[PDB]
């Protein structure tokens, strides 16, 4: 029973920005330590104690803190630092804090947007799946609606969230729609449209079924 | 150079009983204490074992205590971790991490690769695969729809490796007790359809690896 609560969950940063991340604790606490987590491997060690760091760590990485406020300082962000970041103590339970993804910052994209019919495969089985792919955009956060003659739905949308590109620093999502049968023949017009802080009205892609 | 290497696990009912290793190189085992760390498919750290250097002690958080037991043994340097009575919040993929001092506490230095438990009771399944082509550009996108699959590792290769630069794989959301993913892949128009485009989907979980022609509609 001691909580750590870290302060940004999500970040993102330019190249050349300072960066702070705190960790916060539920009671006082002697010190912290720090973890690095990029995807597909195990966290790797960053900072012990508070303000030791580790071998490898650049020294553009920094840390403190007392009592129950503790937090790790980037001096100057560069793109290879871009990974989670957890805290950890030491003095009563060892917990973890919830971790602070931090993400590159680049100009502005919007997606490439992509709508695919139920393939004729599915179909012969009793279901059918209409497919959305928005490619290669920034930042993140979008909307999707999906309107099927019009008028527009939310029942059974899944949505899938890539990890950010280690080329062009973007982001993919997949939009997927699955209906039955029957209840994908009962409609014409298909439509998948996506809202961005990037172009002012949505970028619309459409079929229609009684079409092929 | 130090390395720890874990392993064991997989999919269990709820229920069952396992054992998890973890093997030691490139450092003096029995100087150091060694213990497990469990992280959530939602990236989650807990931690659930701790052994000193000897046997001496032993200590666990109120999450597992009654369920776990923690071993080494030094002629070896590998841990162990039997788990019994797993239920369903034991999900996680589980590392081995070596304690050292520091000045007036502890940390975790290396951390090995983890293996993952799933623990659930339902069958593993194939998974069905549906070619997603279009029904007007200079550059196309296809993508394979993977769908109703269980034990949740895929994989999905295009051509082979050949077009690994311009594909994007999205994480397979669970929903049905099955697991859906999706893949898409970018293709200059001078490649596609003159030449084939084949997406190959495995999942060792059953030995099924299924491949799919991307034909034009």
């Amino acid at each position: 029973d001691i909580v750590l609560t870290q302060s940004p969950a999500i970040m993102s940063a330019s190249p050349g920005e300072k960066v702070t991340m705190t960790c916060s604790a539920s009671s006082s606490v002697s010190y912290i330590h720090w973890y690095q987590q990029k995807s597909g491997t195990s966290p790797k060690r960053w900072i012990y104690d508070t303000s030791r760091l580790a071998f490898g760590v650049p020294g553009r990485f920094s840390g403190s803190g007392s009592g129950t406020s503790y937090s790790l300082t980037i001096s100057s962000m560069e793109a290879e630092d871009a990974a989670t970041y957890y805290c950890q103590q030491w003095s009563s339970n060892y917990t973890f804090g919830g971790g602070t993804n931090l993400e590159i910052k680049r100009a502005d994209a919007a997606p490439t947007v992509s709508i695919f019919p139920p393939s004729s495969e599915q179909l012969t089985s009793g279901g059918a799946s209409v497919v959305c792919f928005l490619n290669n955009f920034y930042p993140k956060d979008i909307n999707v609606k999906w309107k099927i003659d019009g008028s527009e739905r939310q029942n059974g949308v899944l949505n899938s969230w890539t990890d950010q590109d280690s080329k062009d620093s973007t982001y993919s999502m997949s939009s997927t729609l699955t209906l039955t049968k029957d209840e994908y023949e009962r409609h014409n017009s298909y439509t998948c449209e996506a809202t961005h802080k990037t172009s002012t009205s949505p970028i619309v892609k459409s079929f229609n079924r009684n079409e092929c | 150079e130090v390395k720890l290497v874990e392993s064991g696990g997989g999919s269990v009912k709820p229920g069952g009983s396992l054992k998890l290793s973890c093997a030691a190189s490139g450092f003096s085992f029995s100087t150091y204490g060694m213990s497990w760390v469990r992280q959530t498919p939602e990236k989650r750290l807990e931690w659930v074992a701790t052994i000193s250097g000897g046997g001496g002690y032993t200590y666990y958080p109120d999450s597992v205590k009654g369920r776990f037991t923690i071993s080494r043994d030094n002629a070896r340097n590998i841990l162990y971790l039997q788990m019994s009575s797993l239920r369903s919040g034991d999900t996680a993929m589980y590392y081995c991490a070596r304690r050292v001092t520091t000045v007036a506490e502890y940390y975790f230095d290396y951390w090995g690769q983890g293996t993952t438990l799933t623990v659930s009771s339902p069958k593993t399944t194939p998974p069905s695969v549906y070619p997603l082509a279009p029904a007007a550009a200079s550059m196309v996108t296809l993508g394979c729809l993977v769908k109703g699959y269980f034990p949740e590792p895929v994989t999905v290769t295009w051509n082979s490796g050949s077009l690994s630069s311009g594909v994007h794989t999205f994480p397979a959301v669970l929903q049905s007790d099955l697991y859906t993913l999706s893949s898409s892949v970018t293709v200059p128009s001078s490649t596609w359809p003159s030449e084939t485009v084949t997406c190959n989907v495995a999942h060792p979980a059953s030995s099924t690896k299924v491949d799919k022609k991307i034909v034009p509609r």
